[PDB]
C-alpha cells in the first residue's frame, strides 16, 4: 500500500468516555441509555451487548476503530463496558 | 364509454369482449355500465371483470384501482381472495420488471417498493383468505420476495462490507437475520456480521455469529 | 290509514331503499298525509332529487320523483382567460361534478365561490351563474356562463409611515411587479395580495434586519375602488427605530458543543440589529447539531428588544439531541436500478452518527447521478432512541434508449449510411453502452464503447473504448487522404474528494495515411514529423503508432446531471504522448457547464459552454495537423457548417491524387483551381478558444410538465481557433492564425427536445461575425 | 436469418415468484438464538385448490 | 398593430344624448389629472367667487369662478407616503372655510390651504387614506378615513378634535362615509356596509347600524360609487351601506324606517322628500322620505359611472366619470339635455355653483357647465 490518502474509511457511532463514565457495571440499560441512548448494533445472539463501535482509515495510514460495546445482563442492567480500540 | 344505455346491455357488451379478449371495449361497457348503474347487481363481478379486464390487458394498476373497487365499493363475492391475489399480482410485476433481462443483470436486489405489497397482498391472501386456490401462487409468491426483500437488503450489507463501516454491515445483517428465516441472502448475510466484528474486533462477538453459520449449515 | 306499498317512481342514482327510508313512513308504517308531507321533504332531503311527489293510493302511496343525478356533462361558457377546470374545482368544491348527484340547491355556491375564486385570481369583476339541464332518467347538464368582466391590477402599494425604505425602489425588488410601457416590459402587474403579504414581509425584511426589531406594519388598506381592477394598497406602517444587537446569550442543550455554538451566534455587541442574522445564528447551530448526530438541534434565539439604549440582545435556546443518530439507512425508487450501486453514491453511513451533511454530500452524489430525474432523501429518525435514524434516499432514475442517425445518400449508391443507438445503463444496470458506427462507400468506421461505472466502491467507471477507422477519403480512390486511425483508448475514473474525481488513459492510435492533400498543413506538421512528401501529389503516406497518454480531472457542482437549474461542472480532459510513440506531442483542453440563474426562480439560468485548448509537440514534433482544434456549425458556433473555426487550410501547387478527380477534389491540382490555393475547409488550430452562451428559459405557452426537460435555449455563440504553427509564413498571403482574433460570432436559439430517445438539440443562427473560410448553415437540425 | 414479408420478433420477462418453495431455514445454536422472523417473512402457507399465477381465477 | 395582442373586457355606454337645453361648460379650466384610479373625491369648492379645486397629484389651484382663473396654484406635500416628500394626491375633495382649503390625501394627510395664496395654513394628518373630503363644521375637521376612523381635526390650526374609528372595513372597502353633523351626531355611515351617526361632540356612537354586507365572501358592490355619507334630511337618516344600499335610519337609534336594501345605491341626494338617486344600475331615480316610494326613475341612464343628480338649469344634472353630463328631466327620469365635456369625466359630484355647473372631471377636470 503506496496511498497516502484516498475517500476514508469512516463511522460514527461509538461510546465518548463521557459515555463510558455516564455508566457503570450495574447500570441498567434504560439508565445507560439516559444520554447513550441505544447503540446501532446490540446482540441478537447473546445477552444486551450493546456495540457503540466506531471505523476509520486515513488514506492508507493505519486503519482506525473505536468498539465501545456494552455488555449487560439479561436483566439489562450493565456488566462491562467493553471498549475496545483500533484493531 | 358507450352512453346513457340500459345497463345489462352495457353489460352484455362488457362481457362479450371479456370473452372476446377485447378488453378495453369491456371496459368501455364495464365503466359505461357503472357510469349509470354501478348499483349494477354484477357491479361486483363487474370490478372483478374489470380485473379480468384490466389485468388481461395488463392495466395492473387500474386493476388494482378495480382490485381495491372490489373490496371498496362492491366486494360481494369469494374473489376478495383473487382481489387479495390480484392485489399481489399486480404488485409483484409492478415492482420488478426491465428489458435489461435479456442480457443478463439482477431485478431482485432493486428496491421492493411495489414488491413488499405483492408482500402483503399475498400474505394477506395466505393469512386472511387461507382456504382460497390464490393462496397456491400466493405461498409461493412470498418465498422469492422475501429473499426479493433479502437480496435487496443484503446489496445494503454487501456494499456497507465495501465501505469499511462495519457496524453498517451487521446494521443490515441482523436486521435481515431477525427478519427473514429462510432466505439464502440471510444465510450469506450471516457470515458477514461475523466478518465485519473481526474487523470491528468483535471476534467473540463474530464467532456468536460464526455458530449460526454451523446452525445455517443446516 | 297504514301505506300497504309504495311506487317507488324515477330514482337511477339511488335505489328503492334509498328512497324507502328516506321515506320517514316507510312501507308497512301508518301513513298519514302529514307523513306524506313527511315524505316530500325527506326524499328530498337525500340531495339526490330533483323533486318529489309522494301521493297514495287511499293509504297505498305513490312517490313520483324526478331526479338530478348523475350529472351527463358540466359545460363552461365565457371563460375567455381562466380554463375552464380551474372553475371545475369551484363546482367540486360545491359538490357538482358529472356523473354525481347534482344538488340545483348548489346552483349558486358553483358561482358564488367561483366569483369569490375569481376574487383571488386576481379579479373582481368576473361572474358566473350555473345552469342546470336535465338529461336521460337522472342526468342533467352543468352549463355555465362566465361573465369576465375584467382582472385586477395592482397599482401602489402605498406604504405609509414609511420611515427608512422608499416602497418605490422597494416595488422594483418585490414581488408585485411594474413599468410596462412600450419601451421596457418586466413582466404584467396583476393584483396579487400573496405576493403582496410578500411585499409586506420584503418590507419586514427591509426593516427587521437594519436594526429595526421594533418596525411594525401598522395597518394595511386595499383600495376597493370602484373599478375592480385599481388596486392601491394602503400600507400604515411603523419603523421603530433602528435597534443594535447587542448581547449573545447562547445557552441550553449543548451537548459539548458549547464553544462553537457561542461562534455560530457571533454577533457584534452594538451591531445594527440583524433580524436575520437573529435567525441565521439559529440554523447556524442547527446544521452544526445535526452533524454530530443531533437532528434534535433546537436552537431558538431570542432578540431581548432593549430599547433603553436602542439595542437587542440574543438569548438562544439551543438543544441539542443525542448522539449516534443514523441508525440505517434506506433507498426508494430504485426498483430498476440496484440500491447497493446508489447507495456508493451515499456518503451518509449507517452505524453512525446523523452527518445531516453526509446524507446530502451523498445526495448531492445523487444529484449527480445522470441516470436519474430527481432524487430525494427521507431522513425517518427511527423513534424509540434519539440515536434512531432510517435515511430513505428516495429517488426517481432516468429515460433508457436513445437514437442517432446520419445520412446523405443511402440504398441506390451503394449502401452508404451512417448509425448509432445507446441503452443509458439500460433501465439501471450499472453497466454504460452507447455503440455508433459508420459504413460508407468513401470510409467505413469501427467504435466501441462500454463502462461498468462502479466497478469498485471508490468510484472506479470501469469504461473502454477502442476504434478502427477504415477512413479513406475516397473520391474513387485514395486521391484525398487516407487515414486508417486504428486502436483503442480506455480511461478509468477515480474520486479522490467527492467533487474531485480523477481521470487518467492510455491511446493506442495507428495512424495510417496515405494519398494526403496538398494543403500545407499536413505537411507542415509533417515537416515537424521529420516527412518532407509530395507539395505537388496526393500520394503520400502518414503513418503513425502513436502511443499516446490521456488523462483529465473533473470538479462536479452541478447539481443535476439530468438537468440542471444551478451549480458548475469543472471538467478536465487531455493527452500527452510518450517515448515509444512514433509522434511526441501533446493536447491540453478543459470545458466547463456551470448554471447561473438569472432569477432566482431558476427558470431564468445563464448556461456558460467555453472551449479552451492547447497542444504542440512535446520535443521535435507538432501536435498533428489532424489533431488541430476546430469549431463553428453545431459544435460552439451556429449558423454556420462544421469547421468554421480554425485555420482554413491552405493548399501547395499540386498536379495530380493518383487520379486527382477532374475539376473534383480540386486542390491546387491540374485539375483546376492550379497553383498554391486554399479550399475554406478548417485545418484548424493547435489553440483553441471557442464558446456558447445559452439560456435556460421559461415558456409560458409550452406545458411545463416537459419544458423542464425542453431547454429552450436562446443563444449568441462566439470563438475563435489559431494555430501556433499557422503563423503567416505560407498562410501569409492566405488567413493568418496566431492568436485569439479569429473569432467567429453567431446568435440564435437551441431548442433541446427531451424526447423518450432523448433530448432533441434543434438551433438556427444568423452569423453576425463570420470570419474567414466559413460555411453558412444556419439550419442545424441535431438528434 | 434474412426478412421474409412481415417478419416478427423475441423478447423477454419474468415470473419467477410463482415457482418459489421455502428455502433453506435459518437456525441458531443455543445461546445465539436471533430472532427468524420480523414480520409476514416466515411464509403463513397456504395452497388452496387452485394453480399457481394467471392459470387461477381470472374474473 | 395592438390589436392582436390582448383580451377583451365588457361595459354599458350612454344612450339618447339629448340637447333639449343645449349644454356646453362655461369655463375651462383643469386643475390636471383629476380625481384618478384611487377612490378619491377632488369635489371643487368655489369661495372667495374662487373654485378651489385640487386633483389627485398634489396639485390644488384656485380657479377664480367665472373663468375658472387661477388666484393661485400650490401642489402639497405629503411626509409618510411612500417614504416621504411625496405629493399629495388628494383623497379628500377640497373643502373651504375661511383661509382654509382642506383637502384630504390618499397617503395621510388632510390639509387646509390660505384661500388667497393656497399656503397650507395648516394640515393635519389622518390614519391612513382620507376616506372622507375634510368635512369641515363645528372647529372639526370630520373625515371618516381607510381605517374606518371619524378623525376630526381643529379647523382653525390643526389639531385632532379626535379620530374614533366606527366600522373599519375589512382590507379597505373604500367607503366615503363624510360625517355630516345631525342632531348632535356627526353621522359617518360604515365602509364595511354600515351606516352610523357618532356624536359630533367627541365621536361617541350614537348608533352604527349594519346595513349590507362586506365585499368578499359576501359579495356586495365595491363598483359602486360609495357614499356611506349619510344625507341626513331629517332623522329618518338617509345613508348607504358599502354597496350603497339605501337605508333610512333613526337619528338617535338607527332604526332603519325604510331602506333600499333592494337597491345598492351609487349617489344620491335626497331633495326634500325627493332622493334623487343613482341607483346600482345608474339608474336616476326618485324616492320618497317615508319611503322608497319611486317617484320616478330613468333607464335613460343605465351603468355610465355617475355623479349625483343635482338640479341645475331647470334640469335634475349627473355626470359620469365617462364625461357624459346628463341633465334629468326632474319629474321624471328624461334625458332633457346630455353634455360630454370630458370622457373620462367626473367622480366628483357637480358644483351647480357660479351660475353654472362646477366640475371636477379625471382629466379635463375642472370646467363649469351651463345650457
Amino acid at each position: 500500500e503506496r496511498v497516502v490518502y484516498r475517500p476514508d474509511i469512516n463511522q460514527g457511532n461509538y461510546l465518548t468516555a463521557n459515555d463510558v463514565s455516564k455508566i457503570r457495571v450495574g447500570m441498567t440499560q434504560q439508565q445507560v441509555a439516559y444520554a447513550l441512548g441505544t447503540p446501532l448494533m446490540s446482540d441478537p445472539f447473546g445477552t444486551n451487548t450493546w456495540f457503540y463501535v466506531f471505523r476509520q482509515q486515513p488514506g492508507h495510514e493505519g486503519v482506525t476503530q473505536q468498539t465501545l460495546t456494552l455488555t449487560f445482563n439479561s436483566s439489562g442492567v450493565l456488566t462491562n463496558i467493553d471498549n475496545k480500540p483500533a484493531l | 364509454e358507450v352512453p346513457d344505455n340500459p345497463p345489462n346491455e352495457i353489460y352484455a357488451t362488457a362481457q362479450q369482449k371479456l370473452q372476446d379478449g377485447n378488453w378495453r371495449q369491456a371496459i368501455t361497457q364495464l365503466e359505461a355500465l357503472d357510469n349509470r348503474y354501478p348499483f349494477g347487481p354484477y357491479s361486483q363481478q363487474v370490478q372483478l371483470d374489470l380485473i379480468y379486464a384490466y389485468y388481461k390487458n395488463a392495466d395492473l394498476p387500474l386493476a388494482q384501482a378495480a382490485i381495491d373497487r372490489f373490496i371498496r365499493l362492491n366486494p360481494t363475492h369469494p374473489n376478495i381472495d383473487y382481489v387479495m391475489y390480484m392485489r399481489g399480482l399486480t404488485n409483484m410485476a409492478l415492482d420488478d420488471s426491465a428489458l435489461q433481462g435479456f442480457f443478463g443483470v439482477d431485478r431482485s436486489d432493486r428496491d421492493p417498493q411495489h414488491a413488499r405489497a405483492a408482500f402483503s397482498d399475498f400474505s394477506k391472501l395466505v393469512r386472511g383468505y387461507p382456504n382460497s386456490q390464490y393462496t397456491t401462487d400466493a405461498t409461493k409468491r412470498l418465498v422469492f420476495l422475501k429473499d426479493r426483500l433479502a437480496k435487496y437488503e443484503y446489496s445494503v450489507a454487501e456494499y456497507y462490507t465495501e465501505r469499511g463501516a462495519w457496524v453498517a454491515v451487521v446494521n443490515r445483517v441482523e436486521g435481515m437475520l431477525r427478519d427473514y428465516p429462510d432466505t439464502q441472502a440471510t444465510r450469506d448475510a450471516l457470515p458477514l456480521m461475523e466478518n465485519a466484528y473481526r474487523q470491528m474486533q468483535m471476534n467473540a462477538q463474530a464467532e456468536k455469529v460464526a455458530k449460526i453459520i454451523a446452525a445455517n449449515s443446516s | 290509514f297504514v301505506v300497504k306499498d309504495i311506487h317507488f317512481e324515477g330514482l337511477q342514482r339511488v335505489a328503492v331503499g334509498a328512497a324507502l327510508l328516506s321515506m320517514p313512513v316507510r312501507t308497512g308504517d301508518t301513513v298519514n298525509d302529514e307523513d306524506i308531507s313527511n315524505t316530500i321533504r325527506a326524499l328530498f332531503a337525500t340531495g339526490n332529487f330533483e323533486d318529489v311527489r309522494v301521493l297514495r293510493d287511499g293509504d297505498t302511496l305513490l312517490v313520483q320523483v324526478k331526479e338530478r343525478p348523475t350529472i351527463a356533462s358540466i359545460t363552461f361558457s365565457g371563460n375567455k382567460s381562466v380554463k375552464d377546470d380551474m372553475l371545475k374545482q369551484n363546482l367540486e368544491a360545491s359538490g357538482v361534478r358529472v356523473g354525481e348527484s347534482l344538488d340545483r340547491t348548489t346552483i349558486a355556491d358553483i358561482e358564488k365561490g367561483l366569483e369569490d375564486f375569481y376574487y383571488s385570481v386576481g379579479k373582481y369583476s368576473a361572474s358566473v351563474k350555473a345552469v342546470v339541464t336535465p338529461l336521460p332518467r337522472n342526468r342533467v347538464d352543468l352549463k355555465l356562463v362566465f361573465q369576465e368582466g375584467v382582472s385586477a391590477e395592482i397599482q401602489q402599494i402605498n406604504i405609509v409611515g414609511n420611515h427608512a425604505f422608499t416602497t418605490d425602489e422597494l416595488i422594483s425588488h418585490f414581488q408585485l411587479r411594474d413599468e410596462v410601457p412600450w419601451w421596457n416590459v418586466v413582466g404584467d402587474r396583476k393584483y396579487q395580495k400573496q405576493k403582496l403579504a410578500g411585499d409586506l414581509e420584503t418590507l419586514r425584511s427591509y426593516y427587521l434586519d437594519r436594526g429595526y426589531a421594533r418596525f411594525n406594519i401598522d395597518s394595511t388598506q386595499v383600495s376597493l375602488t370602484p373599478d375592480k381592477k385599481g388596486i392601491y394598497v394602503t400600507v400604515n406602517i411603523t419603523e421603530g427605530d433602528q435597534y443594535k444587537l447587542s448581547g449573545v446569550e447562547v445557552s441550553g442543550n449543548l451537548a459539548g458543543h458549547s464553544a462553537e455554538i457561542e461562534q455560530l451566534t457571533k454577533i457584534e455587541p452594538g451591531e445594527l440589529y440583524n433580524g436575520t442574522k437573529v435567525t441565521k445564528m439559529e440554523d447556524d447551530i442547527k446544521k452544526l447539531l445535526g452533524r454530530y448526530g443531533y437532528a434534535y438541534p433546537r436552537v431558538q434565539s431570542m432578540p431581548e428588544i432593549n430599547d433603553a439604549d436602542k439595542t437587542v440582545k440574543l438569548r438562544v435556546n439551543v438543544d441539542a439531541g443525542n448522539r449516534f443518530y443514523v441508525r440505517k439507512i434506506r433507498f426508494e425508487g430504485n426498483d430498476t436500478s440496484k440500491d447497493a450501486v446508489l447507495r456508493r453514491e451515499m456518503r451518509q453511513m449507517e452505524g453512525a452518527w446523523l452527518g445531516s451533511d453526509l446524507v446530502d454530500q451523498g445526495k448531492e452524489r445523487l444529484n449527480r447521478l445522470g441516470f436519474f430525474e430527481t432524487v430525494d432523501t427521507d431522513t425517518q429518525r427511527v423513534p424509540g432512541s434519539p440515536d434512531q435514524v432510517d435515511v430513505v434516499y428516495k429517488v426517481k432514475e432516468r429515460n433508457t434508449g436513445s437514437f442517432n442517425f446520419g445520412i446523405g445518400y443511402g440504398t441506390e449508391s451503394g449502401v452508404s449510411f451512417q448509425a448509432g443507438v445507446q441503452q443509458d445503463n439500460w433501465l439501471g444496470t450499472g453497466y454504460a453502452v452507447g455503440i455508433n458506427g459508420t459504413k460508407n462507400d468513401y470510409q467505413t468506421y469501427a467504435e466501441l464503447s462500454v463502462t461498468n461505472p462502479y466497478f469498485t466502491v471508490d468510484g472506479v467507471s470501469l469504461g473502454g473504448r477502442l476504434f478502427y477507422n477504415d477512413f479513406q477519403a475516397d473520391d474513387a480512390d485514395l486521391s484525398d487522404y487516407t487515414n486508417k486511425s486504428y486502436g483503442t483508448d480506455v480511461t478509468l475514473g477515480f474520486p479522490i474528494n467527492e467533487y474531485n474525481s480523477l481521470r487518467a488513459g492510455l491511446g493506442y492510435v495507428h495512424n495510417s495515411l496515405s494519398n494526403m492533400q496538398p494543403q500545407v498543413a499536413m505537411w507542415r506538421y509533417l515537416y515537424s514529423m521529420g516527412e518532407h512528401p509530395s507539395t505537388s501529389d496526393q500520394d503520400n503516406s502518414f503513418k503513425t503508432d502513436d502511443f499516446t497518454f490521456n488523462y483529465g480531472w473533473t470538479y462536479n457542482k452541478l447539481d443535476r446531471g439530468y438537468f440542471p437549474t444551478d451549480g458548475s461542472r469543472v471538467n478536465l480532459t487531455g493527452k500527452v504522448t510518450i517515448p515509444g510513440s512514433d509522434n511526441e506531442y501533446y493536447k491540453v483542453t478543459l470545458d466547463t457547464a456551470t448554471y447561473v440563474p438569472i432569477d432566482d426562480d431558476h427558470k431564468w439560468v445563464v448556461l456558460g459552454r467555453t472551449r479552451w485548448g492547447y497542444g504542440d509537440g512535446l520535443g521535435g514534433k507538432e501536435m498533428p495537423f489532424y489533431e488541430n482544434f476546430y469549431a463553428g456549425g453545431s459544435s460552439t458556433v451556429r449558423g454556420f457548417q462544421s469547421n468554421t473555426i480554425g485555420p482554413k487550410a491552405v493548399y501547395f501547387p499540386h498536379q495530380a491524387s493518383n487520379y486527382d478527380p477532374d475539376y473534383d477534389y480540386e486542390c491546387a491540382t491540374q485539375d483546376g483551381a492550379k497553383d498554391l490555393c486554399k479550399s475554406d475547409d478548417a485545418v484548424g488550430g493547435n489553440a483553441m478558444a471557442v464558446a456558447s452562451l445559452e439560456f435556460i428559459t421559461p415558456t409560458p405557452f409550452i406545458s411545463d410538465k416537459y419544458a423542464n426537460s425542453v431547454r429552450t435555449s436562446f443563444f449568441w455563440d462566439m470563438g475563435t481557433v489559431w494555430d501556433t504553427n499557422w503563423d503567416s509564413s505560407q498562410y501569409s498571403g492566405y488567413p493568418d492564425y496566431s492568436d485569439p482574433s479569429n473569432i467567429r460570432m453567431s446568435a440564435g436559439i437551441a431548442l433541446q427536445w427531451m424526447s423518450p430517445l432523448g433530448p432533441l438539440v434543434f438551433s438556427y443562427a444568423q452569423p453576425f461575425k463570420k470570419y474567414d473560410g466559413d460555411k453558412a448553415e444556419q439550419f442545424q437540425f441535431n438528434i | 436469418c434474412s426478412s421474409d414479408s412481415r417478419y416478427k420478433r423475441q423478447v423477454s420477462g419474468d415470473e419467477a415468484y410463482l415457482e418459489a418453495a421455502p428455502l433453506a431455514e435459518l437456525h441458531a445454536p443455543a445461546g445465539m438464538i436471533l430472532p427468524v422472523t420480523s414480520g409476514d417473512y416466515a411464509i403463513p402457507v397456504t395452497n388452496g385448490s387452485g394453480a399457481v399465477g394467471k392459470a387461477l381465477d381470472i374474473r | 398593430l395592438f390589436n392582436s395582442e390582448e383580451d377583451v373586457v365588457k361595459m354599458s355606454p350612454l344612450p339618447t344624448v339629448e340637447n333639449q337645453f343645449t349644454p356646453t361648460t362655461a369655463w375651462s379650466t383643469s386643475v390636471g389629472s383629476g380625481i384618478g384610479n384611487f377612490y378619491s373625491n377632488l369635489h371643487p369648492a368655489l369661495a372667495d367667487n374662487v373654485v378651489y379645486a385640487a386633483d389627485r397629484a398634489g396639485l390644488v389651484k384656485a380657479l377664480n369662478a367665472d373663468d375658472g382663473k387661477e388666484i393661485w396654484s400650490v401642489s402639497l406635500a405629503e411626509k409618510d407616503g411612500w417614504f416621504s416628500k411625496e405629493p399629495a394626491l388628494l383623497s379628500g375633495g377640497v373643502t373651504v372655510s375661511g383661509g382654509h382649503v382642506y383637502i384630504g390625501s390618499e397617503k395621510a394627510q388632510v390639509y387646509a390651504l390660505n384661500t388667497s395664496d393656497g399656503t397650507v395654513a395648516w394640515q393635519t394628518k389622518v390614519a391612513g387614506e382620507a376616506l372622507s373630503r375634510p368635512v369641515v363644521s363645528d372647529g372639526l375637521v370630520l373625515i371618516h378615513t381607510s381605517n374606518g376612523q371619524l378623525q376630526a381635526l381643529n379647523e382653525a390650526d390643526g389639531a385632532v378634535k379626535w379620530t374614533v374609528n366606527l366600522d373599519m372595513p375589512s382590507l379597505s372597502l373604500r367607503g366615503e362615509s363624510a360625517p355630516t353633523t345631525a342632531f348632535g351626531a356627526a353621522v359617518v355611515g360604515g365602509d364595511n356596509g354600515r351606516v352610523s351617526a357618532v356624536l359630533m361632540e367627541q365621536g361617541q356612537m350614537i348608533w352604527q347600524q349594519r346595513i349590507s354586507q362586506a365585499t368578499g365572501s359576501t359579495e356586495i358592490d365595491r363598483l359602486s360609487d360609495v357614499d356611506t355619507t349619510p344625507v341626513v334630511v331629517n332623522g329618518v337618516v338617509f345613508a348607504l351601506a358599502y354597496n350603497g344600499n339605501l337605508t333610512a335610519l333613526d337619528l338617535r337609534s338607527g332604526q332603519i324606517m325604510w331602506k333600499r336594501e333592494l337597491g345598492s345605491v351609487n349617489d344620491f341626494i335626497v331633495d326634500g322628500n325627493r332622493i334623487y338617486l343613482v341607483d346600482q344600475n345608474d339608474r336616476v331615480m326618485a324616492l320618497t322620505i317615508d319611503g322608497g316610494v319611486t317617484l320616478w326613475t330613468q333607464s335613460d341612464l343605465l351603468h355610465r359611472l355617475l355623479t349625483s343628480p343635482v338640479l341645475y338649469n331647470g334640469n335634475l344634472v349627473v355626470g359620469d366619470s365617462e364625461g357624459y353630463l346628463h341633465w334629468i328631466n326632474v319629474e321624471d327620469g328624461r334625458f332633457v339635455a346630455q353634455q360630454k365635456v370630458d370622457s373620462s369625466g367626473f367622480q366628483t359630484e357637480p358644483v351647480a355653483a357660479d351660475g353654472k355647473l362646477l366640475i371636477q372631471a379625471k382629466d379635463g377636470t375642472v370646467y363649469s357647465i351651463t345650457r
